[PDB]
RNA sequence: GAUCUUCGGAUCACUUUGGUCAAAUUGAAACGAUACAGAGAAGAUUAGCAUGGCCCCUGCACAAGGAUGACACUGCGACAUUGAGAGAAA
RNA sequence: GUAUGUAU
């Protein structure tokens, strides 16, 4: 294990993982 | 290496020569005829036309020549710069 | 009884001023044939 | 969430609305376990054929 | 057009600061009389090198040739603050 | 070029200058790469990738000397015209050493702000960094 | 002038630094517009951001060009994620719009043996990127006795002399 | 259905230029004297297929998006009523799309130097290049009688003091389906290629200006019904009142409009 | 990083596997290594294949594999002609691998995108541009020559056989435009004799009963037919070309 | 009905403002064109033959404040209208969202009237706005050379 | 199908397809045949090294060969004039 | 009369 900084990067979609 | 040769073929015109003793004669003068290439143009002011540039090697090599031959090499009217600027490139020659 | 294309283009520069330009001399190469 | 503000550009095409990240549209990865995505592509495959073979072929059973 | 206007601008690449070539390209615009073309071209030069006096010179000239006299002042005096 | 110490194994090929580039300066902030040809110009480069910040003309002929100074974050440029002396990530001139005329190929720079310029007519002229009075 | 520097400044990429007027011939001491002038050699704190920035990339550089150079015999590695994305489509003729789409990549993993699959086309190199304001200083007076006192006889030898050209007894 | 035109097939062994072609077991062919040989002499074909006998459905018919079969048009499909691609002329409706030959075959970069059996996706043809026998001034009736036959035509030329033609087709589907059945037949064997820009400027005008007819064609389904009300309703009223009118009640732009009211 | 590839080849399903191999095929027009990227259609569908590298399908604007401009859905080769937009032209075998790798040289560096209002504005002006461009004595001779299946029909290729087909069962029918005639042949004589009777003065005409040097006799003819349609609408080159009128006639009927 | 002239790196512009029309359009305008709010803006938004906004501080697109507090609401008379080319208005974000944003139009347009609040019409420098509203953009309608405002005077 | 177990009900097993053609003239080497001409360094014979790339073959080769592998340009000019005489145009 | 290129 490692870690780093931030970020918190936007999706453009929304709604759940699998479905699209 | 034999097969990428042959879904290939050849690299770009270049690489890299690595002298070895069948040419180092030649490579040492293009050099030299590259370092008064290099001294003229530096040696000449900001504004005095540049037809001297390839002008001034003919007399190096005839210098050299005469060295060789130990005839003197006086030459009427050229500048005294550049009468030294070839009697201390030739005096290189002259060792190696 | 190297035409096909150009060889290779290098564009003027820049839009600071052209359009009428480029008219004028595209209908003088055929009264030059 | 704070919106953008101006009188929006009329003229915009159908073409230069979407925000696409690779010109046909956005495209971002995904986690998805891969069972739900072979499970769920499946379902979606039958339904295509059943149309082609126009039958229903009832509901799945036990 | 292309292939000459190509040309120039193709071996101005190998070397810029030669002036015979600048001129050269800048005459063979003005005898098929494109102004405008030349106009940008002309101020390249200019800012490319500016202790060039015959681009400088040469640079008005056909302002006077050209007509207005108000162009002609605003590169004359853009010459002033390199203040030659 | 630049080499990888280890691996012997080139990772750059500065390519830009149009002739000898007759000297190099190396640094461990940006402008970390100073070079110096027959093109009478100065490039300052990008290590990391490859292509030049500045471009730094203020010479007219081939620039046969760099250097950078000790402690003071500067880079006498040398040449056989004005033996300039410069600032740094712009580069923006500071001032013009002048007094030797020869051809000069050495910029020496001391930890009591002297230079040393020797030129190939065994002229040999010391400088000081603050005035360009040359002493 | 002011609309004018950005002629020098076009293409480059990265032109900022690059000199337009003839305040850049005048030295720091004299600017005018200048508050301090700072020679002092940054700090440690860059120093160890900077030579981070720089031995990161060079080794994203090293690594790949390793990877070119041997071809790795039998070596083959097996990037065997699936990697899974979602596409959204920007209305390209129109009719549908989106969806989402969920693709998923995989790499086929080449054979062993085949050789490479393309030759090496030779095409000569682009054009550079277009130069910048040269910035001399003024050029000095010549005068007629100086451009004489340059002036360089051509070089007669005693022995190679190719071609014809024949030259009298009196110049020899 | 279908008819298997030959039930049995071709199998290829051969020794051509006796004394040894060796075969190139990299490149399946032979090598040895006389290339002057490969370049002409194309031996004329055993088989020519006809329309309207041999044609008829498939196992592709019930398949939306197949292909033709490239034998079929050589007239030698051994498959015939079980062939896995279609056995009909191409129509309008067939469609396909730029990289892909009707027959299924990928296009290329930029034709072939002696004109292959693909063309380029870079430049369109309708057109097809031939080598024809020529009997006296009925070969016309005889040209028009057969070219017809496979496709849709534009304009069947024919130069008589060099047998050749320059025969346009209406689809470039059937372009590219007839110049392999005319190839390889009699009426020596009729020579097909992929033509090259015809000589002149007024011809190349006209043949552009077809082209961009055409392309205009393929757009108009494609503009704003408003634009297309537009260009129909001026060249009606050639209105000046409505499109007044228009302008009035507009003082994303029409969306912005609707939006509002 | 998946590719260019537009909605239509993708297909019906949602949900799509693909892969990638990173160093294929090199690209057909930029000719330089790229990324091979295969997938299904449909159920017992062939697998597509992108053929183009991004680099280029950036430049040209089309699905990797279909080649469809996107904007619109016509060709690529189509799209240049009509339209006209970008303007590219190298078309060669060496020429055309620089050129398109001086558009990747531009498009790198500055990124000039390709606009779509200005793309659309060359649309509806092409548009517009379409539309503004766009006996008794006969009979009895022929009759004399049926007595003693095919009509010359005098005074497009498409709307003859149109025309003519509707009328009977066709043999063959023909044209040339510097001839400026088409003989109409029928399987049977009952339909030419009705087409005949039909298509007697009517538009889209003269239907009667059939019968280097090549190019300038028949250009000669074309200037001949153009004079006599002119005439009877409403004087040397007419009285020449009455006497090459008289010659042909002369011929054909000793012949 | 105060004037006031903006300097940027083009050119200078003048604009009446209709103060009599729009008392709170007029006062928020003058008073940060005064304190030194305007001062180094970019017009983030510039469209050939529409508008070139500006007005903001952040540099961002969703930025900038009134002199009141956060946002106030419109005034729309039938006298002003967008009939014109080099109309100044406010921006907004609906009916009651007005920040410090305006903008300049080039040619007509019907369709904003009763949405945005018009405050004013430039008076010289008219041909500044056309060279301006012809600069080169990036496919997000911004200037690749950031045309700032260099000193906002109020007369 | 098999194992438990109410005839219900479990539990185990889960989407193949390395494709530049789907059937050897018209879509992946050219060489060969034939004809001509027929081998650098200012008399003639003659070793060579280099030099420059959109020319390349042999070679594991950053050796070496292939005729020293073959092929290889040299008007311009950033234009002053002087002084006189003659001519046509303002 | 080949080494080495030019044409079909
Ligand atoms: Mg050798
Ligand atoms: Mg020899
Ligand atoms: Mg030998
Ligand atoms: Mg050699
Ligand atoms: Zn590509």
């Amino acid at each position: 294990g490692v870690a780093r900084p931030a970020g918190r990067g936007i999706p453009l979609g929304q709604a759940p993982v699998g479905l699209a | 290496n034999l097969l990428a040769r042959q879904f290939e073929g050849r690299h770009s015109t270049g690489v890299a020569k690595q002298i070895t003793k069948q040419r180092v004669d030649s490579h040492q003068d293009l050099e030299l005829r590259a370092a008064v290439m290099n001294d003229i143009l530096d040696m000449i002011p900001e504004g005095i036309r540049q037809g001297k540039s390839k002008t001034i090697l003919q007399h190096l090599s005839e210098a050299w020549r005469c060295w060789k031959a130990n005839i003197p090499w006086k030459v009427p009217g050229l500048p005294a710069p550049i009468e030294n600027m070839i009697l201390r490139y030739v005096k290189s020659k002259a060792d190696w | 009884k190297y035409n096909a294309s150009i060889p290779f283009e290098k564009k003027p520069a820049i839009g600071f001023y052209x359009x009428x330009x480029x008219x004028x001399x595209x209908x003088x190469x055929x009264x030059x044939x | 969430v704070q919106p953008a503000l101006g009188p929006a550009n009329p003229f915009v095409t159908k073409e230069q609305d979407s925000i696409k990240n690779s010109i046909t549209g956005y495209a971002e990865r995904e986690y998805v376990p891969n069972f739900v995505f072979n499970q769920e592509y499946y379902a979606n495959t039958h339904a295509i054929y059943g149309k082609r073979n126009f039958d229903d072929n009832e509901a799945t059973t036990s | 057009f292309a292939r000459a206007r190509s040309v120039f601008e193709r071996a101005l690449d190998v070397d810029s600061t030669y002036i015979p070539l600048w001129l050269k390209y800048i005459e063979c615009e003005m005898k098929n009389r494109n102004i405008n073309h030349a106009r940008n071209l002309f101020d390249r030069a200019v800012t490319q090198l500016p202790r060039v006096d015959k681009l400088w010179y040469k640079y008005v000239y056909m302002e006077e040739m050209l007509g207005n006299i108000t162009g002609c002042r605003q590169v004359f005096e853009r010459w002033l603050k390199w203040e030659p | 070029r630049v080499w990888d110490m280890r691996t012997r194994q080139n990772v750059h090929v500065l390519s830009g200058h149009k002739s000898t580039v007759a000297s190099l300066a190396v640094q461990e902030f940006d402008p970390q790469v100073v070079t110096g040809s027959m093109d009478s110009t100065i490039r300052l480069w990008d290590l990391a990738a490859g292509k030049t910040l500045t471009t730094l003309t203020h010479h007219k002929k081939t620039v046969r000397a760099l250097s950078l100074h000790p402690d003071e974050f500067t880079f006498a440029s040398g040449s056989s015209d004005n033996i300039k002396h410069w600032k740094f990530p712009e580069g923006a001139f500071m001032g013009n050493f002048e007094g030797h005329n020869a051809i000069v190929n050495t910029l020496s720079i001391n930890s009591d702000n002297v230079m040393f310029s020797g030129a190939d007519n065994g002229s040999m002229c010391f400088w000081d960094w603050k005035s360009g009075h040359k002493y | 002038a002011v609309d004018y520097n950005a002629i020098a400044r076009q293409g480059h990429e990265h032109g900022e630094l690059v000199q337009a007027s003839f305040r850049d011939l005048i030295p720091l001491r004299a600017r005018l517009g200048v508050g301090e002038i700072s020679l002092e050699k940054p700090s440690d704190e860059q120093k160890q951001e900077v030579a981070n920035k720089t031995k990161l990339a060079l080794q994203k550089i090293l690594s790949k060009q390793i990877a070119q150079s041997q071809p790795k015999s039998a070596v083959v590695q097996q990037r065997d994620d699936p990697v899974y994305i979602r596409y959204t489509p920007s209305n390209q003729m129109g009719q549908a719009l989106s969806k989402q789409r969920i693709i998923k990549m995989v790499t086929a993993e080449q054979d062993p043996m085949e050789p490479p699959k393309f030759r090496h086309k030779k095409v000569p190199r682009g054009p550079p990127s277009p130069p910048p304001p040269v910035l001399h200083s003024p050029p000095r007076k010549v005068s007629a006795q100086e451009q004489q006192d340059w002036q360089i006889p051509p070089s007669i030898s005693n022995w190679k002399n190719p071609k014809g050209y024949t030259i009298p007894l009196d110049k020899r | 259905p279908a008819r298997k035109q030959i039930e049995t097939r071709p199998e290829y062994e051969m020794e051509p230029e006796q004394p040894g072609q060796v075969y190139n077991l990299w490149y399946n062919k032979w090598s040895g004297g006389m290339r002057q040989d490969p370049l002409k002499s194309q031996v004329k074909s055993e088989t020519r297929c006809v329309i309207s006998r041999d044609s008829g459905y498939t196992k592709a018919d019930k398949n939306p998006g197949s292909f033709f079969c490239l034998y079929f048009a050589r007239g030698m499909c051994s498959e015939g009523s079980k062939c896995e691609y279609l056995h009909r002329l191409p129509k309008d409706t067939d469609f396909f799309n730029a990289n892909v030959d009707c027959f299924g075959r990928e296009k290329h970069a930029d034709y072939r130097d002696d004109m292959g059996g693909v063309g380029s996706f870079l430049r369109q043809n309708y057109t097809l290049y031939v080598g024809g026998i020529t009997p006296t001034d009925d070969i016309e009736e005889i040209v028009s009688r057969h070219f017809a036959e496979w496709g849709d035509i534009e304009r069947i030329r024919v130069l008589n003091s060099r047998g050749i033609a320059f025969i346009t087709y209406l689809n470039e589907a059937n372009a590219q389906f007839a110049k392999e059945a005319m190839a390889h037949q009699s009426l020596e064997c009729l020579n097909v290629r992929w033509a090259t820009t015809d000589p002149n400027p007024a011809s190349q005008a006209r043949n552009q200006r077809r082209l961009e007819e055409r392309a205009a064609n393929a757009v108009k389904k494609l503009l704003p019904k408003q634009f297309l009300l537009d260009l129909e309703e001026t060249k009606n009223g050639k209105x000046x009142x409505x499109x007044x009118x228009x302008x009035x009640x507009x003082x994303x732009x029409x969306x912005x409009x609707x939006x509002x009211x | 990083e998946f590719p260019s590839i537009c909605e239509r080849c993708l297909g019906d399903n949602s949900y799509v596997r693909m892969t990638k191999e990173p160093l294929g095929q090199e690209c057909k027009i930029c000719s330089k290594p790229c990324t091979i990227f295969r997938w299904i259609k449909e159920r017992g569908q062939k697998p597509g294949k992108t053929q183009i590298c991004v680099g280029c399908a950036r430049y040209k604007n089309c699905c990797q594999s279909c080649m469809l401009d996107l904007q619109f859905g016509l060709p690529i080769a189509l799209r240049d002609a009509a339209l006209k937009l970008v303007e590219s032209g190298p078309t060669n075998d060496i020429n055309r691998e620089f050129f398109a790798q001086n558009q990747q040289r531009l498009l790198s560096n500055g990124e000039t995108a390709y606009d779509s209002q200005e793309a659309s504005a060359a649309a509806r002006n092409l548009v517009k541009k379409v539309e503004k461009r766009e006996x008794x004595x006969x009979x009895x001779x022929x009759x004399x020559x049926x007595x003693x299946a095919s009509l010359n029909a005098e005074r497009a290729d498409y709307k003859i056989r149109k025309h003519f087909e509707q009328y009977g069962p066709l043999k063959s029918v023909v044209c040339s435009h510097r001839a400026k005639c088409a003989f109409v042949n029928f399987k049977t004589r009952s339909s030419a004799e009705i087409a005949a009777a039909a298509s007697p003065d009517g538009n889209v005409l003269k239907v009667q009963w059939g019968k280097x040097x090549x190019x300038x006799x028949x250009x000669x003819x074309x200037x001949x037919x153009x004079x006599x349609x002119x005439x009877x609408x409403x004087x040397x080159x007419x009285x020449x070309x009455x006497x090459x009128x008289x010659x042909x006639x002369x011929x054909x009927x000793x012949x | 009905m105060a004037n006031v002239e903006l300097q940027t790196s083009l050119g200078k512009i003048l604009i009446e403002l209709y103060t009599e029309h729009a008392p709170k359009t007029c006062q928020n305008f003058y008073t940060l064109a005064k304190e030194g709010y305007y001062d180094g803006v970019i017009f983030h938004r510039v469209i050939p033959d529409f508008v070139i906004q500006g007005g903001d501080p952040t540099g961002t697109g969703r930025g900038g404040t009134s002199i009141y507090g956060d946002k106030f609401d419109d005034e729309i008379h039938s006298d002003l209208h967008h009939t014109g080319a080099g109309i100044l208005s406010m921006a907004n974000a609906g009916p009651n969202t007005n920040s410090s944003q305006f903008f300049i139009t080039l040619a007509p347009t019907p369709w904003l009237d009763g949405k945005h609040t018009i405050f004013g019409r430039v008076v010289s420098g008219l041909s500044v706005c056309k060279r301006m509203g012809l600069i080169r953009t990036d496919s997000s309608d911004r200037p690749i050379e950031p045309l700032k405002i260099i000193k906002a005077v109020a007369l």
